[PDB]
């Protein structure tokens, strides 16, 4: 593990992450409002 | 008689082209353009911008391709003078001076203001309401601004619109280089003026064809559906307006044609006549706001701003120029 | 050769234009 | 109506200090109206090579005067 | 060159002159109302 | 709700920036 | 009123064709502010204004105005006193506030229509008589005005003077010249190169001797209207109605905007370069007389010469028989300048005398318009065009001619909006084609 | 003049009101609400 | 002057291939009955 | 209902509309102009361009921008970690990597928008000639922002987003690349006019019709969008125009759809030349006419008259431009005029 | 400036002040 891999995993790690975390909210906020 | 009978047939609109009054200017000397024109794009003897040295061939017949092409403006040693045919000494005196330029754009120009009114005196004459003529003013606004008045400015048409594809470029390019139009703000709302005339142009040509109440097949043609003179409304706004009422805020959607479309032609013309404003604002040497050593460090160095690199190839330019 | 390629490709535009002006189909309403 | 008395006018003081605390400075890494040149040695401190910037732009910015 | 002249003057002035008296005799008699 | 959430989260970092501007312009 | 009787509110001003009353408190209160702005800029000037210095330096597009009636100027554009400058701007501001006052007067608390208070004064727009009337009177006005000029030309005080045998300043006319000769036939010169159309006007005492035609001329035109009517065939043209009228008046606005756009950027006399700056055409000339005597000075004869460029260094022989300066300069050979023309021989310069017959005032003079020659940006980076931020300035000599231009320009358009909806509003279908009985819907199909 | 010699702002601006007017006229509107 | 030799072609086929396609469809189209 | 009960709830009907795109749209987007607004003010471009425009330093508001990352940066993307960056921040600004910062999540943005112009029609019923219409840009920005860069040295080479920064862009080509005569950059110059051309006679032709629906002089309020037929009369537009101009349209469909053709074309044409000229392919000296300049010094055309101006540029522009080429031209060396 | 600038706030404000006196009278428009 040198630097450039491990910090290229530290981008796509939290990267990916943020982006599902939005998933969530979505579906979380849409469970919640349910017509 | 004859005249109240010649009268009404100039007046008359069964012509398949309608002539005016204006068209009696109008026809003449634009036909007596093109032709002293297309020729004089042929063959022009290579005419001499300056005494001194160096003539130049803008003709067709030598080594041109149409895009180098070009009528070259008149000398710089026959100055602003009217310089009609006879007031010249000799024929090819008439041609190595530039003679045919200072005649095309006058009656060019004479031409096109006549035509400015020969769209007029036809709509009042078709019983609808005349404003075309106002959305026309714009580019003959950028007529008389380029041929006419810039070399006013200068005092020399020299300094006019050489009128071809690569004079028309050595023109700019050296305009830039004097009065760095492209840092005017004038000019700076005609780019405004010119692309949201593109873009609306495509959004209000794209919306309506996006909506089209199908009279056809879909094997047949789209278009064919629609018949000159259909009363039916051939484009759902209902449809079209929540479209782009749903794209972006409903707020904004423009109901009403009439309202639209208005603004869809005054966003260009307003927009070009800044140009034409801008461009007389320079040829009075009046020129584009050059924000220069903006920047400074305390030590008295240039941080050097973009502004400059731009200062710095405009005042490269000229020196090549002359 | 050069220049009269230039001239004829030109002509054909004036050829087109008066052709195209007073040729036309009318559109006739209805 | 209510609290858009008290919002407003704490942040908007906040984006006054940061220019006058100068915070921004070496958050964003502006250059300093006096930093520029150190000593005298006009010249462009241009970064130039890569796996190397984070250390070189240390060298133009070490010197500082 | 110089017989040019009064021609360019003579076709000139007849146009022009052609041209006014279109508007100065009845140009808003002709139109679809009145 | 969802409006809110719209300009909340753009036209407030807009004020933030305003310090930015004025008080940069007394600098120097 | 509202939209209901009317159109709508961004133009809603039109919604006052039909109401006179309202009319004149349009335009007394309009004129009121022209008047307020007038003497305003006055003030304001007069408030940052330095004595000392050219007026042209100043960056002051409007105290050479009243300057040039020669008052407060002195000898030299010494510029002496600047209470006569001072006393101009205030009066106007006074007469505004009667104006306006008045303008809101017949705007609100004035009768609503003008057809029953005065008869005298009321008028119908489609009224080919009472109308024409009215034309009469403010056409004997502005007819008294241009002599009320003379009345200071030849009576009180003196007129400013572009060329005097030595200062070029303050004159008093005696004899005006006056005979169709020389004025009727002189607005029948080429507009082109060489012969200004109205922008030569070489003598003063032209415009002083042309005033008194134009002054004879409209107090003429008032009696003739006063005492006339219109005939057959004005009746068959002009559309006579509401909007026409404005749209005439705009054509011949127009048109005189590109004039006065043509004088302040051209003609010396009127505009004297001393506090206007120098002309464009004579800054570039001048220039190019001082890097002559400058070299001509020292160690080196430029008479007989060739350049890099071939034409020589300075000095060429035009095709007329005058010689005229060499460089960009040369197309402007026609200039005449106040410092120029007595360098200038039989033909052309005279080299041995222009070295001797320099003055005190011209060479300086001519190199103070060096440093100024036409240029400048809209925040005032000025120099030679390219020339990095020294010596900032725009001549106001170019300020007026660009500003008046473009409204010159909108006000072509203006005739030629109105013009149209005039017209069509004649013609009944301004109010947009009629869906019952299309005009085209019935005609020969080509 | 010395007699007049502050009135700083009166001065300083007279001319923007002109311009004032203008404006004045869309508040004007904006009470009476097209 | 000098040019090239074969550019000419390039106009002509340019120039009528284009043009004849359109040509042949629309004769055909006047058939149309 | 888990994966439906979300779907509903995206295309319900709100203020805005967030669609499926709408998820990458406004993350994506939000961040480049919020990225853009921050470089203008804060971030300088010293260490790359060793010439500051920002806005912090005493530069206005055309004079700012963000630039790119200096060519022996290369044309590595420059992530907020990265290699170089290492996950130091301010270093991060000060290379440029903000440049790319707005070019990278632009660029999505610019697709989701484009997504969005979609998403909006299945569940509308329009058809989508409007997305393909905005196709266009899509071209030009892919084309100016993206292709071309990799066709250089690095990044370095591209509009740094900003009035002024274009602008350096714009002369940067006529000097080097002799762009005005490039053909396929004429296409373009059809379009944009020929699409503000007729953008202007359309509107003004159809407001110079109208059927007088309402009393009032001012028609604008005339006009009740109810199951009208059509607002303006195409009868006397076509004879119109048929005898002034000569040639009229017959079709509102055809012609409004050659509203929409038009200025497509025009740019997609031009996103060709620029590809092309990604490649340094530019289109340049006519060797006809060189040739023939080479048999006199005294044969000119306005086509050499520009080879002199594109020189200059070059010769002055690229020290300041290009300070890491670490040209020195010495003074005579300048092509100057008047020799 | 401040002091002069202050003189220029508050010398020509009647355009507001005399909408809303006559707004609040009710007067005519
Ligand atoms: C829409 C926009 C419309 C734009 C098109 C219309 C432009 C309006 C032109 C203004 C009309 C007045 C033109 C003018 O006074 O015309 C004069 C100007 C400049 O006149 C120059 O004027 C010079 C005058 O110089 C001398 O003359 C001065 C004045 O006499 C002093 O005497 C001083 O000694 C010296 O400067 C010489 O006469 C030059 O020969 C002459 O070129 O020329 C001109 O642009 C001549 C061309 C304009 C004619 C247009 C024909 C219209 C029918
Ligand atoms: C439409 C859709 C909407 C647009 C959506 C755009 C989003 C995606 C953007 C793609 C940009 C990614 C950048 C790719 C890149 O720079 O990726 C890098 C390469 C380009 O690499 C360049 O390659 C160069 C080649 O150098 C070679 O030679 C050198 C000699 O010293 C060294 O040896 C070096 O190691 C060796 O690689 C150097 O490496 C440069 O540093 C480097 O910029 O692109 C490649 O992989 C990518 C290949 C495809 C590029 C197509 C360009 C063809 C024209
Ligand atoms: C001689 C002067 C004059 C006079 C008295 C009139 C009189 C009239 N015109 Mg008119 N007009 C004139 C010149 C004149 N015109 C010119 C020169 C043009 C061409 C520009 C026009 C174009 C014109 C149009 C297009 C219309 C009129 C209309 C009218 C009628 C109503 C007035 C109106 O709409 O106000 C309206 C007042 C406003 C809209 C407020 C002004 C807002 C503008 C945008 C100000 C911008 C100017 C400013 C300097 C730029 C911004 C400042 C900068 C610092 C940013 C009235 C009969 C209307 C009509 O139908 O007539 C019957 C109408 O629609 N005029
Ligand atoms: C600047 C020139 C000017 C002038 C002189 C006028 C004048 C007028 N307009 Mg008007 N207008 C203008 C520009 C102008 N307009 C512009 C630019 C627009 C477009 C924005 C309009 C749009 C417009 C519409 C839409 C209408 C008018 C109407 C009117 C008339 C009646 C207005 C009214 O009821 O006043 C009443 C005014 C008040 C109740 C308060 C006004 C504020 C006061 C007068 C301020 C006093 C000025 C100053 C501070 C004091 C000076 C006096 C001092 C010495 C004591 C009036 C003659 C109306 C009309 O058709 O006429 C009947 C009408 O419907 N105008
Ligand atoms: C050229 C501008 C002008 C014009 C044409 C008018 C026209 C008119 N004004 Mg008038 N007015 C004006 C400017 C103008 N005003 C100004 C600037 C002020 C402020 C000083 C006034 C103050 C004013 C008052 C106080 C009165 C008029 C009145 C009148 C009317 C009758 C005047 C008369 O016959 O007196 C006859 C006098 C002679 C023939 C001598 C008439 C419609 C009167 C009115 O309202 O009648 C309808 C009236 O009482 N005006
Ligand atoms: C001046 C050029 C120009 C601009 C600014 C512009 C802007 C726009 N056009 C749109 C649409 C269109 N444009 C179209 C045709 C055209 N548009 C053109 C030219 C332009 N169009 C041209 C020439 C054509 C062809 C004639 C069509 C057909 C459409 C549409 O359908 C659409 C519309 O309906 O308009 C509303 C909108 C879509 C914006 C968007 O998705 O933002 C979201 C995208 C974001 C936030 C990505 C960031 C933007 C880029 C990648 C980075 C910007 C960098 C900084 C933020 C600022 C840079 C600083 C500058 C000074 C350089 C937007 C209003
Ligand atoms: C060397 C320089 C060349 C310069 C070129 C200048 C003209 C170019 C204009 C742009 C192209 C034409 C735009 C309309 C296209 C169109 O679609 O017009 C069609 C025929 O037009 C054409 O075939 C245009 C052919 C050439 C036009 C000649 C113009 C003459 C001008 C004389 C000036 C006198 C002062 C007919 O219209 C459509 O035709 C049918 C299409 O399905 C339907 O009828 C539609 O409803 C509609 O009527
Ligand atoms: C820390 C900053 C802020 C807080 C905590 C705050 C607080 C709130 C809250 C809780 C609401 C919803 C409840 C209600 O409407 O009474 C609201 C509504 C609103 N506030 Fe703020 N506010 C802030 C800043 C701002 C700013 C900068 C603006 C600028 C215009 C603003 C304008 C609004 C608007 C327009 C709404 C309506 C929201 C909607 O219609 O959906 N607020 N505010
Ligand atoms: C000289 C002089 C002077 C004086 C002045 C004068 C003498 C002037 C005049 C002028 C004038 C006196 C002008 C005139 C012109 C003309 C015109 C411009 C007019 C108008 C009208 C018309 C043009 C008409 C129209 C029409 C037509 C054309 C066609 C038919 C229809 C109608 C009728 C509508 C002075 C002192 C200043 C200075 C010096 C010089
Ligand atoms: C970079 C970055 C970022 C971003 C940021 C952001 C998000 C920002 C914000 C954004 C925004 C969202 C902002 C805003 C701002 C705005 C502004 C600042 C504006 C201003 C305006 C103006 C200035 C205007 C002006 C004017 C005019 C033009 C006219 C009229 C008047 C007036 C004055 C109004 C993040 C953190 C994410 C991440 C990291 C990095
Ligand atoms: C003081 C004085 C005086 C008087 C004067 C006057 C009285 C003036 C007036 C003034 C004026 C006349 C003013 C006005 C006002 C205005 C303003 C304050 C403006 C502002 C703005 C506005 C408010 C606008 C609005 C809007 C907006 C914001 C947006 C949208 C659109 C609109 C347009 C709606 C005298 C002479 C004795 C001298 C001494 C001192
Ligand atoms: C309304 C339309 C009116 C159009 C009017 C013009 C129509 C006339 C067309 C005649 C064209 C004659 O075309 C003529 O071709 C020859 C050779 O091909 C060109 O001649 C070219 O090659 C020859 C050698 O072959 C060289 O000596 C010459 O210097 C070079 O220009 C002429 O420069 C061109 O004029
Ligand atoms: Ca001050
Ligand atoms: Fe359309």
């Amino acid at each position: 593990i040198t630097p450039s891999l491990k910090g290229f995993f530290i981008g796509l790690l939290s990267g990916a992450v943020v982006l599902g975390l939005t998933f969530a909210v979505l579906i979380a906020i849409s469970q919640i409002d349910k017509v | 008689n004859l005249w109240e009978r010649f009268c009404n047939w100039v007046t008359s609109t069964d012509n398949r082209l309608y002539v005016g009054w204006f068209g009696v200017i109008m026809i003449p000397t634009l036909l007596a353009a093109t032709i002293c024109f297309v020729i004089a794009f042929i063959a022009a003897p290579p005419v001499d911008i300056d005494g001194i040295r160096e003539p130049v061939s803008g003709s067709l017949l030598y080594g041109n391709n149409i895009i180098t092409g070009a009528v070259v403006p008149s000398s710089n040693a026959i100055g602003l003078h009217f310089y009609p045919i006879w007031e010249a000494a000799s024929l090819d005196e008439w041609l190595y001076n530039g003679g045919p330029y200072q005649l095309i754009i006058f009656h060019f120009l004479l031409g096109a203001s006549c035509y400015m009114g020969r769209q007029w005196e036809l709509s009042y004459r078709l019983g609808m309401r005349p404003w075309i003529c106002v959305a026309y003013s714009a580019p003959l606004a950028s007529a008389f601004a380029v041929f006419l008045i810039y070399p006013i400015g200068q005092g020399s048409f020299s300094d006019g619109m050489p009128l071809g594809i690569s004079g028309t470029f050595n023109f700019m390019i050296v305009f830039q280089a004097e009065h760095n139009i492209l840092m005017h703000p004038f000019h700076q709302l005609g780019v405004a003026g010119v692309f949201g005339g593109a873009l609306f142009c495509a959004m209000h040509g794209s919306l309506v064809t996006s909506s089209l109440i199908r009279e056809t097949t879909e094997t047949e043609s789209a278009n064919y559906g629609y018949k000159f003179g259909q009363e039916e409304e051939t484009y759902n706004i209902v449809a079209a307006h929540g479209y782009f009422g749903r794209l972006i805020f409903q707020y904004a959607s423009f109901n009403n044609s009439r309202s639209l479309h208005f603004f869809l032609a005054a966003w260009p013309v307003v927009g070009v006549w800044f140009t034409a404003l801008g461009i007389s604002t320079m040829a009075f040497n009046l020129n584009g706001f050059n924000f220069n050593h903006s920047v400074i460090d305390a030590k008295g160095n240039v941080i050097n701003t973009w502004a400059d690199i731009i200062n710095r190839a405009n005042l490269g330019m000229e020196v090549m120029h002359e | 050769m050069e220049t009269i390629t230039y001239v004829f490709i030109f002509a054909c535009i004036i050829a087109l234009f008066f052709f195209a002006i007073f040729f036309r189909e009318p559109p006739r309403i209805t | 109506w209510v609290i858009h008395s008290i919002t407003i006018p704490a942040l908007f003081i906040a984006g006054w200090l940061f220019v006058s605390t100068g915070l921004a400075y070496d958050v964003f890494g502006t250059p300093r109206p006096d930093s520029y040149y150190a000593q005298e040695q006009r010249s462009i401190p241009l970064v130039t090579d890569r796996f190397e910037a984070k250390q070189q732009v240390e060298t133009f910015l070490e010197q500082l005067k | 060159m110089e017989t040019l002249k009064i021609t360019v003057y003579i076709v000139v002035t007849f146009f022009v002159l052609l041209f006014v008296f279109g508007f100065l005799s009845g140009d808003p008699a002709r139109n679809p109302k009145r | 709700t969802v409006r809110w959430v719209a300009v909340h989260t753009l036209a407030v970092p807009t004020i933030f920036f305003l310090g930015a501007i004025a008080a940069m312009q007394f600098i120097q | 009123d509202q939209e209901s009787s009317g159109f709508a509110w961004w133009a809603g001003n039109a919604r006052l064709i039909n109401l006179s009353g309202k009319l004149l408190g349009a335009h007394v209160a309009h004129a009121g502010l022209i008047v307020f702005w007038a003497g305003a800029m006055t003030l304001f000037e007069l408030a940052h204004f330095i004595p000392e210095k050219p007026m042209y330096e100043q960056g002051l597009i409007l105290i050479p105005h009243i300057a040039t009636l020669g008052w407060g100027v002195g000898p030299g554009g010494e510029v002496v006193d600047t209470f006569p400058f001072f006393v101009v701007g205030v009066v106007h501001l006074i007469s505004s506030a009667v104006l306006g006052f008045g303008g809101v007067y017949h705007a609100i608390r004035g009768p609503e229509t003008l057809e029953e208070y005065s008869s005298f004064f009321g008028y119908d727009w489609k009224d080919k008589n009472k109308m024409t009337t009215i034309l009469g009177f403010h056409l004997i006005v502005l007819g008294i005005g241009a002599l009320l000029l003379v009345a200071k030309a030849m009576f009180f005080g003196g007129l400013y003077d572009t060329w005097a045998p030595g200062g070029g300043d303050v004159r008093v006319i005696t004899n005006p010249t006056l005979d169709p000769r020389v004025i009727f036939g002189y607005l029948l010169k080429s507009p082109f190169g060489g012969e200004g159309w109205i922008v030569s006007v070489n003598n003063l005492e032209d415009v002083v001797g042309g005033h008194i035609w134009i002054g004879l001329i409209c107090i003429a035109g008032g009696i003739w209207h006063i005492l006339t009517t219109p005939f057959g065939w004005a009746r068959r043209a002009f559309i006579w109605s509401g909007e026409a009228y404005l749209s005439y008046s705009l054509g011949a606005l127009s048109m005189m905007g590109f004039i006065a756009t043509c004088f302040v950027w051209f003609n010396n006399t009127v505009y004297p370069s001393e506090f206007y700056g120098p002309t464009g055409p004579e800054a570039s000339q001048a220039q190019a007389m001082t890097f002559l005597i400058r070299d001509q000075k020292l160690g080196a004869n430029v008479g007989s010469a060739q350049g890099p460029t071939g034409l020589g260094k300075y000095l060429m022989r035009s095709p007329t028989g005058e010689i005229i300066f060499g460089g960009e300069t040369m197309r402007f050979w026609d200039f005449r300048g106040p410092w120029l023309e007595p360098l200038r021989g039989p033909n052309g310069l005279d080299l041995n005398k222009i070295k001797n017959d320099i003055q005190p005032w011209q060479e300086r003079r001519a190199a103070e318009y060096m440093t100024h020659a036409p240029l400048g940006s809209l925040n005032s980076v000025g120099g030679v065009a390219t020339e990095i931020n020294s010596v900032n300035f725009v001549s106001p000599r170019s300020w007026l001619a660009t500003s008046h231009f473009v409204l010159a320009f909108f006000f072509l358009v203006g005739h030629l909006w109105h013009a149209g909806r005039a017209r069509a509003a004649a013609a009944g279908f301004e109010k947009g084609i009629d869906r019952e009985s299309e005009p085209v819907l019935s005609m020969p199909s080509l | 003049p010395e007699a007049y010699a502050i009135f700083d702002p009166l001065v300083d601006v007279l001319p923007v009101i002109p311009v004032l007017f203008l404006a004045l006229a869309f508040v004007w509107q904006a009470a009476v609400g097209f | 002057m000098e040019v090239n030799q074969l550019g000419l072609i390039a106009t002509a086929l340019f120039v009528l291939v284009p043009s004849v396609f359109l040509i042949i469809l629309y004769v055909q189209t006047e058939s149309q009955q | 209902g888990w994966f439906d009960i979300l779907d509903d709830w995206l295309k319900r009907d709100r203020f805005v509309f967030v669609g499926w795109s709408g998820i990458l749209l406004f993350p994506c987007a939000y961040l480049a102009l919020g990225g853009w607004l921050t470089g203008t003010t804060f971030v300088t471009s010293w260490y790359t361009h060793g010439l500051a425009s920002s806005y912090l330093e005493g530069c206005n508001f055309l004079t700012v921008a963000v630039s790119t990352p200096a060519n022996s940066m290369g044309h590595s993307l420059l992530l907020l970690w990265g290699p170089e960056a290492q996950g130091d921040f301010t270093r991060w600004c000060q290379l440029g990597g903000l440049w790319t910062f707005i070019a990278l999540h632009g660029a999505f943005g610019l697709i989701g928008f484009m997504l969005r112009q979609f998403e909006i029609a299945r569940l509308v019923g329009v058809r989508p000639y409007n997305a393909i219409a905005f196709s266009a840009p899509i071209a030009v920005f892919v084309s100016v922002f993206l292709i071309y860069p990799l066709g250089q040295s690095s990044w370095f080479f591209a509009p740094s987003f900003g009035v002024a920064a274009i602008f350096r862009f714009l002369l940067f080509f006529q000097g080097f690349h002799n762009w005005t005569l490039n053909p396929f950059h004429m296409m373009g110059v059809a379009g944009v006019l020929g699409g503000a051309l007729l953008c202007a006679i359309h509107g003004a032709t159809v407001e110079n019709t109208l059927f007088q629906d309402g009393e009032g002089a001012s028609t604008f309020r005339a006009f009740n969008p109810t199951q009208a037929e059509e607002t303006y009369s195409m009868v006397t537009a076509n004879r119109f125009w048929s005898q002034i101009f000569g040639i009229a349209f017959s079709n509102k469909r055809w012609l409004h759809f050659f509203m929409l053709f038009v200025p497509v074309t025009g740019l997609w044409m031009s996103a060709i030349g620029v590809v092309g000229l990604a490649l340094n392919l530019r289109s340049y000296d006519f060797i006809s006419q060189e040739i023939r300049a080479a048999e006199d010094p005294e044969f000119e055309t306005f086509y050499t008259k520009n080879l002199l101006l594109n020189e200059g540029i070059r010769a002055w522009m690229a020290p300041q431009d290009q300070p890491h080429e670490n040209f020195v031209f010495p003074e005579e060396v300048l092509p100057r005029g008047n020799a | 400036v401040i002091a002069q600038l202050t003189m220029i706030a508050m010398i020509g404000i009647a355009g507001p002040m005399i909408i809303f006196l006559l707004a609040v009278r009710r007067g005519n428009l």
